[PDB]
């Protein structure tokens, strides 16, 4: 695993082309996330 | 140490999680190549993941971050899709869940869009799709995402395509 940038605890990827995309995030320490919900699902074929 | 508690679909907690799942679907640039073609999901089950050790590990770190950032953990709820979802719920996130080739370097990646995390469930770029049908767009096979509490603290803002 790489390191967070100096002075920072994570990285945000801000979408700058696709108007509809939401942000993505990166942490560099496993302890900075807790897997709270397990969601089981199927994707649905559009009609 | 991990136990999974099923939530009833009548439980407001089931409903608010489902709604974050459905409402953060978007179309993807790949036309569905990685994750399949869909506008919404069929939610089959939502389970609360309870592990005392992993939780305390999380909150210990959260305090460290908070104290380095004017008492602000900058905590979010974000989606994660991975072939290693069963290892994650039992052993926690570690460097083996890192996206080595990720565009912001080798770390563990999370998405606000559920449909984005969906693209990783079967591997980077969706791998070869589901185990059974080798279909990245399989409408039959059961998939799993994690909805996660993530501490961002001071986040480095990268503007990007
Ligand atoms: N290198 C390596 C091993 O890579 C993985 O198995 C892996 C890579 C990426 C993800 C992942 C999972 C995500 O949910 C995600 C969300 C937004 C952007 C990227 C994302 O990537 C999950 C697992
Ligand atoms: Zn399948």
């Amino acid at each position: 695993m790489a390191h967070s940038p100096p002075g920072h605890h994570s990285v945000t990827g801000r979408p700058s082309v696709n108007g509809l995309a939401l942000a993505e995030y990166v942490i560099y320490r496993g302890e900075q996330a807790y897997p709270e919900y397990l969601i089981t699902y199927q994707i649905m074929r559009p009609e | 140490g991990t136990i999974l508690i099923d939530l009833s679909p009548d439980d407001k907690e089931f409903q608010s999680v489902e709604e974050e799942m459905q409402s953060t679907v978007r179309e993807h640039r790949d036309g569905g190549h990685a994750g399949g073609i869909f506008n919404r999901y069929n939610i089959l089950k939502i389970q609360k993941v309870c592990n005392k050790k992993l939780w305390e590990r999380y909150t210990h770190r959260r305090k460290e971050v908070s104290e380095e950032n004017h008492n602000h953990a900058n905590e979010r709820m974000l989606f994660h899709g991975s072939p290693f979802v069963n290892a994650i719920i039992h052993k926690g996130f570690d460097e083996r869940h890192a996206y080595i080739g990720g565009m912001f370097g080798a770390g563990i990646y999370f998405a606000e869009n559920s449909s984005k995390s969906n693209q990783y469930v079967y591997g980077i770029g969706g791998g070869t799709g589901c185990p059974v049908h080798k279909d990245r767009s399989c409408y039959i096979c059961h998939r799993q995402l994690l909805f996660c509490r993530v501490t961002l603290g001071k986040s480095f803002l990268q503007f990007s395509a």
